[PDB]
């Protein structure tokens, strides 16, 4: 009678769950929308410590020798893999200050200062060269829109920030199609601590 | 200061 | 005696199936690494047809009305994502012929003709106009990589698919800084079915 | 006939 109950109460709880991690799977990501993301982050920051309390607990209740060493080596790959993105995360968030430096996504970001304030973007793939476009005053930088911006205004250095090294890019060559129209290409010449 |  | 064996079994496996989900959730994407990227698909797929067997189980053995209502939903929710996928993912297959048709990821691809073979690259944002740039005879486009051409056999129409629409874009400007560098810009005239 | 990278 009272075995019955049980399967019930497990069965349900493990039919939402996977239901949730199907969604977060299938839409989670900054491209579909920022709302599935924000709740694949969610799962994400609770998924790493249940892993580790999870194996711990097998750890301590073992089935033979093996299991335990398994449990424990498991453990361990939780803790080593939290460790990693938070230090690769702050490393990212003290070089840029933008919030993109969480998303595991993208290890690349673009910096590019529009006037007095700058505009971050994730960066696709890395390269030593970016390409500018200004048509009639609007600005798009490595296929990607970045905004409204003069072509007579266009920033003299833009930079690439990875978690491990700073990169600096200088502009070159400089071709003024119409008023406000151009085209621009910066190339890398620095490195950073 | 930063946008995103 | 047996009951704490059961409780160390089903802990071990959750404890594997946790640690799985953590690393496709945290490694699985293209811009990290393909072989995460795999584990991730198929664990997907498999995703699918186990969370509706999983909410059919709780229909059939409900704790009340209300639980076996959820059920409903829930199970009608997995198969209608499996619906939309497949349908997304054969749509841009039969205009495209690519396997980056099958990324959820990205519902966006671009597609260069270079020479007599086409090389498809998933687009980060939908845009009018593609720039291109060619620097001692490589090609890159759209910020992104796409290989060795020669700028005199750049081509004239670049496609971008999109699971309903196809759309066409012709090049416009062509300037020519050295032998085998230049930048050349397309833009969009034609739709498609 | 394509290359997919
Ligand atoms: C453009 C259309 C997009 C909407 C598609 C979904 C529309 C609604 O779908 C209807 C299908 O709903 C089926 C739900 O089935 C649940 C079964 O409920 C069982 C409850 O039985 C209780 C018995 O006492
Ligand atoms: C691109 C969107 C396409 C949407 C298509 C929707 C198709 C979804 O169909 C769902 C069908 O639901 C049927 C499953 O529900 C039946 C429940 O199982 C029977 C048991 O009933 C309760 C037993 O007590």
């Amino acid at each position: 009678d009272e075995v019955l109950r049980l399967v019930k109460d497990w069965n349900f709880t493990w039919s939402v769950v996977f239901l949730l991690i199907t969604i977060v799977l299938q839409y989670g990501y900054p491209s579909r929308s920022m709302f599935v993301y924000v709740i694949k982050m969610f799962v994400l920051w609770l998924l790493w410590p249940a892993s580790m309390a999870l194996s711990i607990f097998c750890a301590v209740y073992p089935i033979d020798l093996a299991s335990q060493i398994i449990s424990g080596i498991l453990a361990a790959t939780s803790c080593a893999m939290w460790i990693s993105y938070f230090v690769q995360s702050i490393r990212l968030f003290m070089r840029t200050g933008s919030w993109w430096s969480f998303n595991p996504e993208s290890n690349c970001l673009l910096n590019v200062p529009i006037g007095g304030t700058t505009v971050v973007r994730p960066l696709v793939e890395d390269s030593t060269s970016v390409t500018a476009v200004v048509t009639d005053g609007y600005l798009k930088m490595a296929g990607m829109h970045f905004g409204a911006c003069d072509f007579q205004r266009l920033p003299s250095e833009v930079t690439v920030a990875k978690p491990n090294v700073l990169i600096a890019l200088k502009m070159i060559k400089r071709q003024a199609y119409g008023t406000n129209s151009g085209v621009a290409i910066y190339h890398r010449y620095k490195a950073g601590n | 200061a930063a946008a995103a």
